[PDB]
């Protein structure tokens, strides 16, 4: 929650390599790319907005 | 700028939203009617003004007074109810309200049968209210009082 | 409230706008619902503020009744309340009740109707009024009749010395009086004695409806969701860093492979400028040996003892 | 296909929503524009009817002190607690 | 609130015809004993 010089020299020196390292395939991240699309969440989204989209179509 | 006016717990951004509609309308009557022009700055302007007088001035509150539940003081004395309790009037206005007083009097010198006149007409029994609450309102309201 | 407030976690963010248009194509929706939700809060937060017109009043929008009976029987004050007074209604005095119209109100129409006596007669000392014709500016100017209300044998009371005596001019509804005193001579009365007393205003029972059990609930909710919609922006801000990353790399490789590496250099070399700040290292003679190649910690000795500092 | 048939149901939902939301607003600035005619109306109604409440409460003292002075028993006084309930003459002790 | 307006003019309105009525026959009858002035409502000029 507190942000030093330290935190953040690491932090951005965290992300450039992770970025590097994807750039030579050196890293698998199923993991975080299905937790943060997260297909089921797709799914229950998808069928919310069917039903919200057939609610307002059957009040007319 | 008028939604910025329709704040609350912000004085200093409402202070400069009021700053900068004086500048904008003091230089005339022109100004005053494309203001007025757009629904949605007049409607705000009028809901806000009158309510932006008595702001976090500690107006005397008559909801004591409703709360308060009038019985017999149990106790050779006669039998008293018990005394109504008093109620206290501000005696200083707020930097907010004093800028507000400074806009509606410079509003109200604009010519009658215009814009900017009739919304101090339409505005009026409000500010009657609030004048009836503060007595330093109706000091710092004269400009207004007389042309209306 | 009249500061907004610091809080500890982020409150709004950025919706970035580098993204492809073609590619993305729910953006222009998703700006036109944040512009519909910020045209509903201006509404809500407008329409809540108070503009409603209440001039003085009273009888405002039957056979319901009560009879009471005294007798003395055989083989003095008395004073009756009835629980349904507030401070809602009260008795104005006698001289008050002739200056307004009415006798039994609230105080804050009182108030109004003295301010609005003071308005209708011109009694205000203004500039016009003294031009006309020392007080001061903004005071009331007393009659006959003001005078015998406010007690006052003067000229010149301010208002807040009015408003204040019409605070003392209020007492509240007078309760049921009786003086039946006593009786012994005859055997039972069961006189008159009755008072035909209305209690309508009891069996009624306007009751307001229970608060601070949803508003409370209703903030918390509001709460979370706007969090959640917040985080859920700053991931797709992390995302479109990411992609604009690629982007600009796939653009110029060389100059962001440069970049990268310089970067990177530096930032470890920052990382690495307090390790040798540890109590291991400070309570050993290693890093006070002159054996070290460098001496950027020992060299500053004559400078530090030339300050006195040292 | 999965995004595209998402996109799709998207801008339908929002299109909808929109409208729907337009005409919502266009009812409450109609509804809105009523009670200010009303409120005028009752502002000017209950104006009147204050200044005519305090001149007649006025006119009443003066016209009772009048009665005392010409030697006359009776007294005017409102029916309830107010002027504008009624008042009448009656005659006291 | 647009309904309480409604409502508090008309009975603004039933009361003040039903005082103008008073007032006259007070007048009448005051004018039957002997008076120097009459009651005056302000609307009515």
């Amino acid at each position: 929650n507190n942000v030093t010089l330290k935190n953040l020299t690491a932090f951005q020196l965290l992300s450039q390599r992770e970025n590097i390292c994807e750039l030579l395939n050196l890293v698998e991240s199923t993991e975080r790319h299905n937790s943060i699309i997260n297909p089921e969440r797709q799914r229950m989204s998808l069928e919310e907005m069917k039903k919200m989209l057939d609610a307002l179509k059957n009040e007319r | 700028i008028v939604s910025f006016l329709l704040l609350e717990c912000d004085s200093e951004l409402i202070i400069a939203s009021l700053d900068f509609l004086y500048q904008y309308i003091l230089p005339g009557s022109q100004r005053i009617t494309e203001l007025f022009k757009s629904k949605e700055c007049s409607l705000i302007l009028e809901a806000t003004l009158p309510n932006l007088l008595s702001y976090n001035i500690a107006t005397p509150d008559y909801h004591l007074l409703q709360k308060h539940k009038i019985r017999l003081i149990k106790r050779i004395t006669p039998a008293r109810q018990n005394s109504i309790p008093e109620v206290k009037f501000p005696q200083e206005l707020s930097d907010v309200s004093k800028v507000a007083c400074t806009f509606l009097c410079l509003l109200s010198n604009d010519t009658d049968d215009g814009a900017g006149s009739a919304f101090c007409q339409r505005i009026r029994p409000l500010v009657l209210h609030k004048l009836a609450d503060i007595p330093p309102l109706t000091l710092a309201l004269s400009e207004y009082m007389e042309n209306t | 409230q009249t500061n907004p407030v610091p809080v500890t976690y982020p409150t709004d963010a950025y919706i970035p706008t580098y993204l492809p248009d073609d590619k993305v194509s729910n953006l222009a929706d998703l700006k036109k619902l944040i512009e519909m939700d910020s045209r509903l809060d201006l509404y809500l937060t407008r329409r809540r503020l108070d503009t409603s017109i209440n001039l003085p009043t009273n009888t405002k929008t039957n056979k319901e009744m009560l009879r009471i009976y005294v007798y003395n029987t055989t083989e003095c004050s008395i004073t009756i309340q009835l629980r349904g007074v507030d401070g809602g209604k009260v008795q104005y005095s006698p001289n008050l009740a002739t200056l307004i119209g009415m006798q039994t109100g609230s105080v804050n129409d009182a108030v109004y109707s003295i301010y609005k006596y003071i308005l209708i007669n011109n009694l205000f000392v203004t500039e016009q009024t003294e031009a006309q014709d020392k007080p001061e500016l903004g005071e009331v100017k007393l009659d006959s009749l003001l005078q015998k209300v406010l007690d006052t044998n003067a000229a010149h009371l301010p208002l807040m010395n009015v408003v204040q005596t019409v605070n003392k001019l209020v007492s509240p509804l007078p309760p049921i009086i009786l003086d039946y005193t006593i009786d012994l001579s005859k055997d039972t009365t069961y006189g008159a004695t009755t008072l035909d007393v209305d209690v309508s205003h009891i069996l009624h029972q306007p009751q307001p409806q229970p608060n601070l059990q949803k508003e409370e609930e209703t903030d918390a909710e509001d709460t979370a969701k706007l969090r959640e919609i917040t985080k859920l922006a700053l991931q797709l801000n992390s995302s479109a860093q990411k992609y604009q990353f690629f982007h600009e790399l796939s653009l110029h490789p060389r100059e962001t492979l440069t970049h990268y590496l310089w970067s990177s250099k530096q930032n470890e070399l920052v990382l690495q400028g307090d390790q040798y700040f540890n109590e291991d290292a400070a309570r050993t003679s290693d890093i006070y040996s002159n054996n070290n190649n460098d001496r950027s910690l020992m060299g500053n000795i004559s400078l530090l003892y030339s300050q006195g500092r040292l | 296909k999965y995004i595209e048939e998402s996109q799709a149901i998207i801008q339908e939902l929002v299109k909808l929503t929109m409208e729907k939301l337009e005409s919502k607003f266009t009812k409450l600035c109609d509804l809105e524009t009523q009670l200010e005619m009303e409120k005028l109306k009752y502002v000017k109604e209950s104006e009147k009817m204050l200044n005519d409440r305090l001149s007649l409460s006025k006119q009443i003292l003066d016209l009772n002190k009048s009665l005392e002075e010409l030697n006359v028993s009776k007294k005017l006084v409102l029916i309830s607690e107010q002027v504008d309930s009624g008042i009448q003459l009656v005659e006291k002790d």
